[PDB]
């Protein structure tokens, strides 16, 4: 186990139930976050708006550097931080009517940095990236959750969560059969969240000198899938992943590899980015967005 | 003794005769070896040269030695580490490197500076030689050479976006949930089978967890060959660069650079057949060191590069972008533009060969200072690029104007006609042979941005390749709207075109507009429009023919000129900081000028537009840039409106007719 | 038999294996590139370098130490290519092709595949007109496998000694003997009138 991932897990906790502030002139102290969970409990919502500034004020910035820094290792501890805060104050939307993944949309970080500004030593941390929507892809659902019959030993099993790559269960609901055969899939109980592989450019002002604009590919997922438009300006906030890539084989420099019968594995990668908040840069609608 | 198995270094004294020359490295060593005896200077050369660029560089903090071989070289003690340097790059580099740290950590102790001296201690000081000797070409490489420094220098086709490498993987046995660390050797990462614990013992325990691991930034480069001798019968070639670390976008596509590295050779695997490697190696060229900036040509544009440039401080990639001026030379820049007769003087040197030409080799120079950037913050912007054409009669020294200004100008791209089309120039796309996969390349005109693209033979050319021109030829972008491609590319190219009158020789019968033989849109666009003419004047032919045949007395010549001309160096310093500091503005007095002229002028030859307004604001703001103004003042406007005259000869144009008159059109 | 310059055609299966000369030009040359006769890895457990040969267009890389100690002993040496200290040699694969003079009535040329190796690289250009001899090797054959019936050989020629039939103009030392060939022609007088009447005489 890590300590430091607990520890930072309880201080999100402690810091979420008790953040205060002053609400403008009216509404006195209000503790937006505590009150917005119920209010987005009233419409059952699966998004959850940390910004930046709220967690960034406390504890010198310490808590929003830890989770920025390492967003990945830390986010299931935030998840469970999340469902922990349910359950001691408002408990009455945790279920579907199994339980409904909640997303931790971060937004108005400090900068946004362009598409030919991506670095790969902060690979695993949280910004923002502005580009242009040019290629979408559809909305196929993707698997998170999954339930796995064995081969061996038949039956039903579920909540086998789904990992980044394939992932099946290794005890059995019958314990003697110990084998990962052919555990199968059904669609009536596996979980499945929302995905879209959303193509953006890197926008005309920011492009280089004698250079091409510059593409990455950003999924989308939850709530955030089929908002973007082709060609409509957008930010994209969330996680620098790497994604496997079978492409750069033949390229010049030396390429990872592992050893294990020879036991060895092809090593490449490309750059991707998973996104959380995505935004767009009657006439009574019209009016009423008027101010 | 305890040398390196198969290599001559012995670290020992390597690293002591390294320090020695560290420490006792004169530059008056380095004159008497380059034959500068006559040019030296001991009030610089007496003191410590890398003791004093050590302390600079611990001062401002950056982590980058630029080393120079023929440093090396000079010092007698250390001329082998020159061989050892150049033979094995890879350990005498690391043992630079470490000979850096430790004689940085000794200079720090010894002056006694107060700050602690472990907030320094972690950062990893590199190496960067340059210089290792001429470039001998790269197809001669035998594959004797592999892993040996060499110095390569041509042109950037193309960059790949930054690609991962995994250097330290993160494995975890999912059950014991226990972390791995293992680093890179030569390339792999070896998976463990048993826990690095006594936790358990499985088989299959751990699974890699990609975005833990640890990646390291590497980019793909390629770059073509302009090696300076060429075997007979020999395309130019490609070599595909790799970069690390800081050197990530450093190098932008159409940048001709210079780049020492490594060579290298790497087994490639069949296709899809799994680890079956072919025999034959794929040969590919390692980066340490990139030299954009050469005194040979103009200093690539701050304005270009200017947001770039933010992106390079935050990577502290330490590479010399733009070249810096020293205080003296600022000095010398000031006084030659004290004098008197400057403008004769930049104007004769820029292509010094060229013979009584002096309208034209102006306009070259007022195009290669340029007119101010404007930069609309409302919305919008205006560049100050001058666009320049050629139209005269055969033999008269055109060409020779575009390879001078082509060889000058920091990111040029000569074309001729129907050598180009319209998919040649803009964007296109084309498959690479290392990715197998479609990819995006730039045209002569998006690597001819920030620079002059020298178009030659333009009436040539067709009329629909000439179509695109039109697009970077007003507003400075190209937008291309094509199969898999929409977007806007600003290509802030100054187009220079020669063109030959139609029926080859100006016929003065016809009027210039017929001989010319251009659609009055593309003709409007060019700001000036020379009317270079051969006419057979005995005493002009006879200086001509004298200073040609001089031109011929010996085996190198130096030019045969009555009047003194600047250096070429001297010429890029004063041209690049001009261009980079200085931004003019335009005086009320200014305006009024430029109404009259426009006014008068628009008062058959071709009619004057809103872009002759244009061209006259852009060259009047040359002009003032040229004098190292901040303001541009009247004579400025009325001389940019005598070139714009003398241009065209409209001294010598019939009034209404448009027709020449052969007895008046006369030059020098 | 190998003073003997042979065309293409000509080259017929008997002369597998043995030292001929062929004429013709030179159409394609490829670039120099390091091909691989012995690639040394090194293991850094048992401190041995293994070597394995390299005989063909591909091979495969090791796994396992297969020194005498590492597969001997309990200890399984991880072994690593080192480049510097395998073997390499400059290759090129040229292609000579049949002259005019020697394509049969009606037929059209046809080509030969060369191996130049060694420091015999860079001797070769596109348009010369040469006499390359060289060991006629065989190969296994590498086209699609439904056309093969039987063990059949691709061929090539293993360049040893390259004669240009024109000497290249940037190739002109002042031999001794050259200069005496020249001289002569110096001592003929009139050089200039009898080089010029001397190119095409069949023509008045
Ligand atoms: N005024 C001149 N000054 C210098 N060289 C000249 C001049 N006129 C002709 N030449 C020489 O004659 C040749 C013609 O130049 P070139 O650029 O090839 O002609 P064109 O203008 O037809 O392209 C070059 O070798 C050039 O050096
Ligand atoms: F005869 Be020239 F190239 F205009
Ligand atoms: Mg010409
Ligand atoms: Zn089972
Ligand atoms: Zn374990
Ligand atoms: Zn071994």
């Amino acid at each position: 186990d890590d300590v430091t991932g607990e520890k930072v897990r309880e201080a999100f906790e402690q810091f979420l139930e008790d953040f205060s502030v002053q609400s403008t002139d009216t509404g006195e102290v209000e503790k937006v976050y505590r009150a917005q969970i119920e209010f987005m409990k009233i419409y059952d919502l699966n998004t959850i708006y940390i910004d930046y500034q709220h967690l960034s004020m406390r504890e010198n910035g310490a808590l929003a550097m830890a989770i920025s820094e390492q967003y990945y290792r830390f986010l299931p501890f935030l998840q469970k931080g999340l469902r922990r805060v349910v359950r001691k104050y408002a408990p009455e939307l945790l279920n579907t009517s199994t339980e409904r993944v909640f997303q931790i949309s971060f937004f108005n970080l400090p900068t946004v940095h362009r598409i030919r500004d991506i670095r790969s030593e902060k690979i695993g941390s949280l910004l923002s990236i502005s580009g242009t929507v040019t290629r979408t892809s559809e909305v196929r659902p993707e698997l998170y959750k999954a339930s796995f019959t064995c081969d061996m030993c038949r039956a039903i099993v579920d909540n086998v969560e789904q990992s980044f790559k394939y992932t099946e269960p290794t005890f059995c609901p019958n314990p003697s059969c110990e084998n990962r055969a052919f555990w199968t899939l059904n669609v009536t109980r596996s979980r499945f969240l929302d995905w879209q592989k959303v193509r953006i450019q890197e926008n005309a002002n920011e492009i280089p000198t004698g250079s091409m604009p510059r593409t990455l590919d950003v999924i989308l997922r939850g709530d955030s899938v089929e908002r973007a438009k082709p060609g409509d300006r957008c930010k994209f906030t969330g996680v620098e992943i790497v994604v496997p890539d079978v492409t750069q084989l033949g390229l010049p420099g030396v390429k990872p590899s592992s050893t294990l019968s020879l036991g060895v594995r092809d090593l490449t990668y490309k750059i991707s980015f998973l996104a959380c908040h995505v935004i767009s840069i009657d006439q009574e609608v019209f009016l009423n967005s008027l101010s | 003794l305890r040398i390196i198995w198969g290599t001559n270094v012995s670290i020992q004294e390597c690293t002591t005769n390294f320090r020695n020359f560290l420490m006792s490295f004169k530059y008056k060593f380095r004159k008497i070896l380059d034959e500068r005896e006559e040019f030296i200077n001991n009030t610089t050369d007496e003191e410590l040269y890398y003791i004093k660029q050590l302390n600079e560089m611990r001062e401002l903090g950056t982590s980058n030695l630029n080393l120079d071989a023929r440093n090396l070289l000079a010092y007698k003690q250390t001329e082998d580490l020159y061989h050892q340097l150049l033979n094995y790059p890879q350990e005498v580099i690391s043992i630079m490197d470490q000979t850096i740290k430790d004689c940085m950590v000794s200079l720090i102790v010894d002056n006694n500076l107060d700050y602690d001296l472990d907030e320094i201690e972690t950062k990893f000081y590199k190496v960067r030689p340059y210089n290792v000797g001429s470039c001998k070409g790269m197809r001669e490489l035998n594959p004797n050479d592999i892993d040996k420094l060499i110095n390569l220098k041509g042109l950037v086709l193309r960059s790949t976006p930054v690609i991962p490498d995994m250097k330290v993987a993160f494995f975890k046995c999912n059950v014991c949930d226990h972390t791995m660390a293992v680093e890179i050797d030569r390339g792999v990462i070896q998976e463990p089978a048993r826990c690095e614990r006594i936790d358990c013992n499985e088989p299959n325990s751990m699974s890699l967890i990609h975005n833990r691991c640890s990646f390291a930034d590497k980019q793909v480069i390629k770059l073509q060959e302009t090696p300076d001798f060429v075997p007979d019968g020999q395309t130019p070639h490609s070599i595909s660069l790799c970069v690390y670390d800081e050197l990530v976008d450093s190098c932008r596509a159409g940048d001709r650079i210079e780049v020492t590295g490594t060579f290298r050779s790497i087994p490639i695997r069949a296709n899809s057949r799994q680890r079956v490697l072919k025999s034959l190696y794929k040969t590919y060229v390692d980066v340490v060191h990139v030299k954009k900036v050469s005194d040979k040509r103009l200093d690539v544009d701050t304005s270009t590069i200017e947001q770039e440039l933010m992106q390079n401080k935050v990577d502290h990639n330490e590479v010399e972008e733009v070249r810096q001026i020293t205080d003296q030379d600022l000095a010398k820049i000031r006084e030659v533009a004290a004098r008197e007769d400057l403008y004769s003087l930049l104007a004769r040197s820029i292509a010094p060969s060229i013979y009584e030409l002096e309208d034209v080799k102006k306009g070259i120079l007022l195009q290669l200072f340029g007119g101010t950037n404007k930069t609309f913050t409302k919305g919008g912007r205006y560049r100050g690029d001058i666009n320049i054409l050629l139209c005269g009669d055969p033999s008269t020294s055109k060409s020779q104007i575009l390879q001078y200004v082509h060889k000058i100008t920091p990111r040029g791209v000569y074309t001729s006609g129907k050598g180009s089309s319209a998919v040649g120039l803009t964007a296109y796309i084309t498959r690479d042979v290392d990715t197998k996969q479609l990819v995006l390349e730039s045209g002569a005109l998006v690597l001819s941005d920030g620079g002059v693209c020298c178009i030659d033979e333009f009436d040539k050319m067709s009329d629909s390749t000439r179509s695109v021109l039109h697009e970077v030829m007003e507003q400075q972008t190209i937008s291309i709207a094509k199969a898999g491609i929409i977007t806007t590319l600003n290509a802030r190219s100054s187009i220079l075109a020669s063109a030959n009158p139609i029926g080859s020789r100006y016929n003065p019968n016809l009027p210039v507009t017929e001989n010319i033989d251009l659609p009055p849109p593309l003709l409007s666009r060019f700001d000036l429009v020379y009317l270079v003419l051969d006419k057979v004047d005995e005493k002009n032919d006879r200086e001509l023919a004298k200073h040609l045949t001089n031109l011929y007395l010996e085996d190198k010549p130096e030019h045969i000129s009555q009047d003194d001309v600047l250096p070429v160096e001297f010429l890029t310093m004063y041209i690049s900081y001009a261009k980079e500091h200085i931004h003019p503005i335009i005086t009320e007095a200014a305006k009024t000028e430029l109404v009259r002229a426009y006014v008068g002028m628009r008062k058959k030859r071709i009619t004057a537009t809103t872009r002759q307004l244009e061209s006259m604001i852009r060259l009047a703001e040359a002009h003032a840039k040229m004098k190292l103004k901040n303001v541009v003042e009247l004579e400025d406007v009325q001389e940019a409106v005598r070139l714009i005259r003398s241009a065209i000869k409209d001294y010598a144009t019939d009034p209404k007719t448009g027709k020449i008159d052969m007895n008046l059109v006369q030059t020098g | 038999i190998s003073s003997k310059p042979l065309s293409v055609r000509q080259i017929k299966g008997d002369f597998l294996g043995q030292l001929i000369t062929v004429r013709g030009i030179i159409t394609r040359v490829s670039d120099v590139k390091p091909a691989v006769e012995v690639i040394a890895y090194t293991c850094d457990q048992c401190g041995y370098e293994v070597f394995q040969e390299v005989n063909s267009r591909t091979f495969t890389p090791l796994s396992e130490c297969t020194s005498e100690e590492c597969s001997q002993n309990q200890t399984k040496g991880q072994l690593f290519m080192s480049t510097r200290a395998s073997k390499f040699s400059a290759f090129q694969e040229c292609k000579i092709q049949e002259l005019s003079q020697q394509v049969p009535v009606g037929h059209i040329p046809r080509s030969l595949n060369i191996h130049v190796n060694g420091t015999l690289v860079r001797s070769l250009s596109p348009g010369d007109i040469v006499d390359v001899t060289g060991i006629f090797l065989p190969a296994p054959y590498t086209g699609f496998k439904a056309l093969k019936a039987g063990l059949l050989t691709e061929t090539y020629l293993e360049a040893q000694f390259v004669r240009q039939h024109k000497k290249k103009f940037a190739s002109f030392s002042l031999t001794s003997d050259v200069e005496e060939r020249v001289m002569e022609l110096i001592t003929s007088g009139d050089v200039y009138n009898r080089l010029a009447k001397s190119i095409a005489p069949e023509i008045y």
